[PDB]
């Protein structure tokens, strides 16, 4: 029994309509997308950074590894 | 680490997620294997019956297996003996044991080719590159007696001598047996030996997506439909203030 | 032819070798080979250059080779 | 979707490819000499295919054995004349009969006696039923496919 | 109006809803399979055994 | 006794109080979908697993080919094998998000639910580890040989404990068998423990993104979440199938298509992706013993999270500082994973140690510290 | 009782009789002449037992202990100058030497 | 198996050397004979 002993609530009215009197996915452009963007903006500068900062490290570490595999002509310049 | 050359990406006719194997090319490949590779390479997991409905007719298959003698037994006296193959037999091993194999190939051991395109990074693209790609060693590099230089094989010194050369065999379908044609067909065949489900698997993937896209959309609408009750719900605080 | 047997491979290999990056690489290889062959006490080898070449040539071949095969 | 996944998984339990591959054997009728009995391996057990000469559908098809131990009427579950195909297994203790000997010129199970005639029927012996007759087909005379 | 009709004859009575789901499935299977198989094959013309079979199917030796 | 049977019946009552009339916050997000997926994920492994077990043979001389013969001869054997194999990754992918979600929303504050959780993870690891040896391929064998030998570094009782586990002197047939046994067993223990997990969970009820009491607005699990989860099931299941069906071995080492051979060590013996991150921390500490402990700690560290919560708030929804720190840590794990996949040479070796250091620093020092600082900035 | 049943069950997992039987091998040196290397099967891997002559034991002393990747003199290895026993496995990647 | 039951380790080592067993393959992949060890099982009288 969890429904009835949850909280002491007073004076809050709510209104809702049957699923059949309303649209499932409404106001896609007027409300939906604008918020998708909103949400996307609020976070990019929190998430993106360390992920981008990861990529770099990956790229560097990768390229450097390959570089150290290449030969340096300065080891054979005086091997007549 | 160490230096290595990576094969390129050839546009195999079966690279497309929705693209199947060209069974004609596979059928050729089987010949290439049968008439060239099978000489040193074992293909333990494939059986003549496997060809039926894929590259050959039940009849051709029955024939192809009778071309071989297998070892059955024992008989009434407990002796072993020979008999002409049945479609239930698996492609004949070239050597009794690995020790014997190494012995006839300079201590090198030609690996069973049943899963080779999945046992090597690059699969066909690699196997194909390797085959056609033999050449002379660059300056400063010396290949020890018995090995052959191949830049595509790690270490570049491979125990396998170039196995295929122009017209080394004749496709009975009337296809110009240029060395690359061969490698190409055989590689195509190796793909198939490695995983016969290839075509069926992809045909299923198609069905899976279509249903998937259909079922997802539907359940999205249903999910939204139920939730709408909450999503639009409006409330207010009305104390007797 | 009017009837001989040619492997489209060798043909497309020739055609690709006359390509900018192949040439540039092929060049650096010849030099390496030349100076490595002309010496009697160098540790050097020309693998790296050979690869840069093969890699460039072969990448090119792949793009076309299968067009000519059955 | 459900129907398919279940069908697939369910059928993942029935006979596999390698097993269906030994399901049936095809015997060439036109290479079997008269009278002489030949045995092949089918489903891990001996399969008898004998060619009846001239004194088989006679000497062992006219036999007057009033009360039988197994209702054996060649028109019930058999067919071809000079051809008799049986499962080389005795219905006593699962032993394999022989073609050379036979009190009734048929087969003899060296385990406890069981004598079978030329048509493969228990005569003198402890084995109850008669050697089993497996399913078959004749969509090509010079070829029979048991199984 | 199908939606209206559909609702009345098919979706209103739980028992008929079920009957629709079944017969609906039976027909959907039959058509979805045939269609997909069709699409898969066109996408792979001349590569499948189904396609080259004729060459050895009563045309050799 | 009572009006409707759903509540009176000693069993329906159970199904009801945890899947139908169960109080769920109204604002839980997609990140809460992982519980159900993990559950489904489990039921699925066990199903495909049994199906594969009914064709497997646990013997060095037959394992490899039993698996092969299954994919090659058993109707849809190939499909089941794939589904099972890839299913394991889908499993971990899910568990890693499940955990993540927990960390970012301070779910761990539900100590017992959390602690059983860590136990589920550990169990799943053992399970997936032993599972991987079963096909007896090069990597199967070799990985088993390197990973299990690790314990030999434990003082005094080291070697003994390993040779015991192996059932001999090296990974051989007696190991393959006891692993198959373990692999069949553990999954069921997972199922059992999952019941405990949800049992503790239900004491408090779910947590929610805003981290504040949701009693003022709860909703019946059904249809809201039954539907939401069934949706999240198909949304993930698509990529799983897409992979499992179009790019089957996208995640597997090709070295495992070669029957185990004790006379050929592969060039780079590494465990499955979902383990790399720790394999990485293992090699960071040069010293067979320290590295093991570091490994152990890399996962056992989860048991401390609850005691390192200093914020006056539960989630990080309103803690931007903690948020970048959180995404840093994630990125950090990504790198560790990457390092684990590469050889032991410069510049990897150093990056490794760096990432391994930042890993423990973030969880042990930064997080609780930035947490406290955040409280002062709120005037708390 | 408990201690016993547990001990019994616990030990039911350690090496079985058949395995302990291959635990250690005894090689007869009389079968190995000087100047010739012989290999035996021990724990699934080749076991090298070579009879070194007083000659190779000397070429062994002219070995620059600080000019090797793994610094060890014949001192830190063999027990009898004429006898060298090794595990026929290359330290690189599991191959058997020649 | 006899050791510590009916015979001494020594007697046992002997009893097994009285038999030749089939081991292999060798460097050339051939089978070959050798004098038994206590690890061998009582010889079979017939091949099959
Ligand atoms: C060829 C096929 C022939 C074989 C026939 C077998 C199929 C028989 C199915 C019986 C029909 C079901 C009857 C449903 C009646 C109950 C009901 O109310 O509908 C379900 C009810 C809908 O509620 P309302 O829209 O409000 O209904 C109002 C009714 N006036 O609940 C639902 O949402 C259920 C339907 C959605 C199913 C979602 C499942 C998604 C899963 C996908 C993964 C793939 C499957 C793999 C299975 C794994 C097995 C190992
Ligand atoms: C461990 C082994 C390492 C393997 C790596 C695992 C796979 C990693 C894939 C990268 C994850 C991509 C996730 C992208 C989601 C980004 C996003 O939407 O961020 C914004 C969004 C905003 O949150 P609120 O503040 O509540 O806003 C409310 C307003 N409506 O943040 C979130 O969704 C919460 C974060 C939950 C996801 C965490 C998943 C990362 C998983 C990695 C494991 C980490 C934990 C430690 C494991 C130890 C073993
Ligand atoms: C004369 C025997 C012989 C023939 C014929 C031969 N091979 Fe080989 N093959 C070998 C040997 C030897 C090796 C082992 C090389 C090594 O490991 O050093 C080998 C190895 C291979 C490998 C790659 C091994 C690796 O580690 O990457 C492939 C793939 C291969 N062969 C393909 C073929 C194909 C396809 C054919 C037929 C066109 C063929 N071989 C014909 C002997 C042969
Ligand atoms: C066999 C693996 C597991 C299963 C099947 C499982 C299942 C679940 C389920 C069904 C839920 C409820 C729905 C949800 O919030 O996702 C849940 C919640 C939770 N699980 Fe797990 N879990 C598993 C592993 C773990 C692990 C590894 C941890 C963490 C170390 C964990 C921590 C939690 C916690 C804290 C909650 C509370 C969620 C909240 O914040 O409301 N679980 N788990
Ligand atoms: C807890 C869920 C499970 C996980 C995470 C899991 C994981 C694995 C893994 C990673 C493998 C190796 C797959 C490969 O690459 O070949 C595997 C194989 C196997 N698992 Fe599981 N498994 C689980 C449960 C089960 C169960 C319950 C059974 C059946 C009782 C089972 C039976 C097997 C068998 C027979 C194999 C060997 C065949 C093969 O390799 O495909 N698994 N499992
Ligand atoms: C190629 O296609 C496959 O061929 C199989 C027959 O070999 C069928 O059983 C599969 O359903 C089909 O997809
Ligand atoms: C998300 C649910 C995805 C389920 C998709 C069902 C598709 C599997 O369908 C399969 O297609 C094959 C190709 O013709 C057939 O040979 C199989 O018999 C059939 O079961
Ligand atoms: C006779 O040998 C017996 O072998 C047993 C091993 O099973 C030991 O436990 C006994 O102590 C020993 O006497
Ligand atoms: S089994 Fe044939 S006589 Fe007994
Ligand atoms: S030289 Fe590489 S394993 Fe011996």
């Amino acid at each position: 029994i969890h429904f009835g002993n949850l909280a002491r609530v007073r004076h809050i009215i709510t209104y809702s309509l049957s699923p059949f009197e309303q649209r499932a996915i409404p106001n896609i452009f007027s409300d939906a997308l604008p918020n998708v963007w909103r949400r996307f903006s609020s976070q990019v500068f929190k998430v993106a950074p360390p992920f981008l900062g990861a990529y770099l490290l990956y790229s560097w570490g990768t390229q450097e590894f390959e570089r150290l595999k290449r030969k340096n002509p300065a080891d054979y310049e005086n091997d007549q | 680490g160490e230096l290595e050359l990576h094969p390129p990406a050839f546009p195999w006719s079966h690279g497309g997620p929705l693209s199947a194997l060209d069974h004609s090319s596979v059928r050729r490949g089987f010949q290439v294997y049968k008439q060239v590779c099978s000489a040193c390479h074992s293909m333990d997991y494939v059986a003549f019956r496997n060809l039926i409905g894929v590259t050959h007719t039940e009849a051709e298959a029955k024939a192809l297996a009778e071309e071989v003698e297998v070892q059955d037994g024992p008989d009434e006296n407990g002796e072993l003996f020979m008999r002409p193959g049945k479609i239930s037999d698996y492609f004949p091993k070239p050597y009794p044991n690995p020790e014997a194999a190494r012995a006839a190939n300079n201590g090198a051991l030609p690996p069973d080719l049943s899963y080779i395109v999945n046992a090597r990074h690059g699969g066909e693209d690699y196997v194909f590159s390797l085959l056609t790609g033999y050449c002379d060693p660059p300056a400063g590099v010396v290949v020890r007696e018995g090995l052959h230089y191949n830049p595509y094989f790690p270490g570049q010194a491979i125990g396998m001598a170039p196995p295929i050369y122009n017209e080394i065999l004749e496709y009975d379908d009337g296809t110009p047996a240029t060395m690359s044609q061969i490698a190409k067909d055989v590689c195509t065949f190796l793909r198939w030996a490695a995983e016969p489900e290839h075509d069926q698997r992809k045909r299923m993937g198609l069905k899976m997506l279509l249903i998937s896209a259909l079922l997802t959309s539907l359940l999205y609408y249903m999910k939204r439909h139920k939730w709408s009750v909450l999503k639009s719900r409006k409330m207010a605080y009305r104390p007797p203030k | 032819e009017e009837e001989e047997l040619v492997d489209p491979l060798t043909t497309i290999r020739e055609h690709c070798e006359q390509t900018e990056k192949c040439v540039k690489a092929r060049e650096r290889l010849e030099l390496c080979d030349a100076r490595v062959s002309s010496r009697s006490h160098t540790e050097e080898q020309c693998t790296e250059e050979l690869f840069d070449f093969l890699h460039a040539r072969d990448h090119c071949v792949a793009h076309k080779l299968f067009n000519k095969l059955k | 979707a459900a129907k398919n996944v279940v069908t697939q998984f369910i059928s993942s339990l029935s006979a596999s490819a390698d097993v269906l591959a030994l399901s049936k054997i095809e015997i060439k009728l036109s290479d079997i000499p008269e009278g002489k009995n030949v045995a092949f391996k089918w489903r891990g057990k001996p399969l008898f295919v004998r060619h009846r000469t001239q004194a088989e559908i006679n000497q062992e098809a006219e036999v007057d054995v009033s009360k039988l131990r197994d209702p054996q009427h060649d028109l019930d579950r058999v067919k071809k004349p000079e051809w008799v195909i049986l499962v080389g297994v005795c219905t006593h203790l699962g032993c394999v009969p022989i073609a050379n000997s036979g009190d009734f010129g048929g087969y003899y199970c060296p385990c406890h006696g069981s004598h079978y005639d030329a048509s493969g029927r228990i005569r003198k012996g402890p084995a109850p039923y008669n050697l089993e007759v497996p399913t078959y087909q004749f969509v090509g005379d010079d070829l029979v496919v048991v199984g | 109006a199908l939606l209206r009709q559909a609702y009345s004859a098919l979706f209103r009575r739980t028992s008929t809803f079920a009957l629709t789901v079944v017969l609906g499935a039976v027909l959907f299977e039959r058509a979805f399979d045939q269609g997909a198989d069709a699409i898969f094959e066109h996408l792979n013309e001349g590569k499948l055994w189904k396609h080259i079979k004729h060459k050895y199917e009563a045309s050799e030796e | 006794m009572a009006p409707n049977i759903r509540k009176s019946h000693p069993l329906l009552k159970m199904i009801n109080n945890s899947l139908i009339d169960l109080p769920a916050p109204s604002n839980i997000s997609a990140w809460w979908n992982f519980g159900s997926l993990l559950a489904v994920c489990l039921m699925t492994q066990i199903l495909t697993g049994l199906l594969l077990a009914m064709h497997y043979t646990a013997d060095t001389s037959l394992a490899f080919s039993s698996v092969a013969h299954t994919c090659r001869n058993v109707q849809y054997g190939w499909l089941i094998r794939n589904l099972h194999a890839n299913g394991a990754s889908f499993f971990f992918i899910c568990i890693f998000l499940h955990i993540g979600r927990g960390l970012y929303y301070g779910s761990y504050l539900y100590k017992e639910t959390w602690n059983t959780g860590v136990i589920l993870l550990l169990t799943l690891m053992a399970t997936a580890f032993v599972g991987y040896v079963l096909p007896w391929g090069q990597m199967s064998f070799w990985g088993a040989t390197v990973i299990t030998n690790l314990f030999s570094a434990i003082p005094y009782i080291g070697h003994t404990l390993v040779e015991w586990a192996w059932g001999g002197f090296s990974v051989d047939n007696p190991t393959l068998t006891r692993f198959f046994a373990l692999h069949f067993l553990l999954p069921f223990a997972i199922a059992g423990i999952t019941i405990i997990h949800l049992t503790f969970l239900h004491e408090s009820g779910s947590n929610n993104p805003l981290g504040i009491s949701s009693d003022s607005d709860k909703i019946p699990f059904h249809p809201y979440y039954s539907f939401k989860d069934i949706l999240g099931l198909t949304l993930m299941l698509t990529p799983f199938l897409t992979l499992a069906l179009f790019s089957p071995n996208l995640l597997g080492d090709p070295e495992n298509f070669t029957p185990a051979n004790p006379l050929v060590t592969p060039p780079h013996i590494k465990p499955e992706w979902y383990f790399l991150f720790a394999y990485a921390i293992l090699r960071s500490i040069p010293n067979k013993l320290g590295g093991v402990l570091a490994l152990a700690a890399s996962v056992l560290i989860l048991f401390l999270i609850p005691f390192l919560h200093k914020s006056k708030q539960r989630t990080m929804t309103f803690r931007p500082l903690s948020q970048t720190l959180f995404w840093l840590l994630v990125a950090n794990l990504l790198i560790l994973t990457w390092i684990g996949s590469q050889p032991v040479e410069h510049p990897f070796i150093i990056i490794g140690q760096m990432a391994s250091l930042s890993y423990f620093t973030i969880l042990l020092i930064l997080f609780p510290t930035i947490g406290t600082l955040e409280n002062k900035m709120l005037n708390y």
